[PDB]
């Protein structure tokens, strides 16, 4: 209580870099949020309902390594900076808050659960503000409700002089547009 | 101009 968060590193650089180039990923994957790296940056993504969304800022047009090979995005919006694919077997599926509750939890990277108030669809306020340096390499981190439900996806953070009052995220309604969409 | 790639994971409680 409220909602706990522990990470676990499963690659180095080295294995990184060479799943990267065959594409190919054999590990055993697990968790509610994956901690995803390309060459150049390191971000997250969440599963939701079976698809593991991040931002496409973060992920390109990229495949995601797996067991049988890249995985092919199944949805790619880029304009609402989303990408999915669909998640590999053994990841945690989370799912949807319906119930409309404005008192919402952003997971960080680091495993921090740290409270957001709704301001709207999109956008929601840091209770206590925390540095820039803090929130970076976190996109694609869920928001999730009391019960531990999903609402959307970590995007943006609204800033100054690196100090972040507030986030920017993409509603699982968006998700969902997509997917009806595509 | 890899795959990207999982390299940990977080778990929710
Ligand atoms: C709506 O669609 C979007 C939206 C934003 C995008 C984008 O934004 C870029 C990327 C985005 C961003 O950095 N998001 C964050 C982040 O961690 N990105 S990240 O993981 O480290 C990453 C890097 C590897 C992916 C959450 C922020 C953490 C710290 C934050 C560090 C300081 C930067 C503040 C900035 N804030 C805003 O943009 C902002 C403030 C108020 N409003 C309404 N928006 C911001 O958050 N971003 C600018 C970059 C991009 O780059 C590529 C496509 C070339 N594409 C974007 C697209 C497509
Ligand atoms: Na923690």
């Amino acid at each position: 209580a409220p909602i706990t968060a522990y990470s676990q590193q499963t690659r180095g650089l080295l294995g990184c870099i060479i799943t990267s180039l065959t594409g190919r990923d054999k590990n055993q994957v697990d968790g509610e949020v994956q901690v995803l790296s390309t060459a150049t940056q390191s971000f997250l993504a969440t599963c939701v309902n079976g698809v593991c969304w991040t931002v496409y800022h973060g992920a390109g047009s990229k495949t995601l390594a797996g067991p049988k090979g890249p995985i092919t995005q199944m949805y790619t919006n880029v304009d609402q900076d989303l990408v999915g694919w669909p998640a590999p077997p053994g990841a945690r599926s989370m799912t949807p808050c319906t119930c409309g509750s404005s008192d919402l939890y952003l997971v960080t990277r680091h495993a921090d659960v740290i409270p957001v108030r709704r301001r709207g669809d999109s956008r929601g306020s840091l209770l206590s503000p925390r540095p820039v340096s803090y929130l970076k390499g976190s996109s694609g981190g869920p928001l999730l409700c009391p019960s531990g439900h999903v609402v959307g996806i970590f995007r943006a953070a609204v800033c100054t002089r690196g100090v972040a009052k507030a986030v920017v995220f993409i509603p699982v309604e968006s998700m969902e547009t997509t997917m009806r969409a595509s | 101009k890899g795959s990207v790639v999982i390299v940990g994971r977080i778990i929710l409680s």
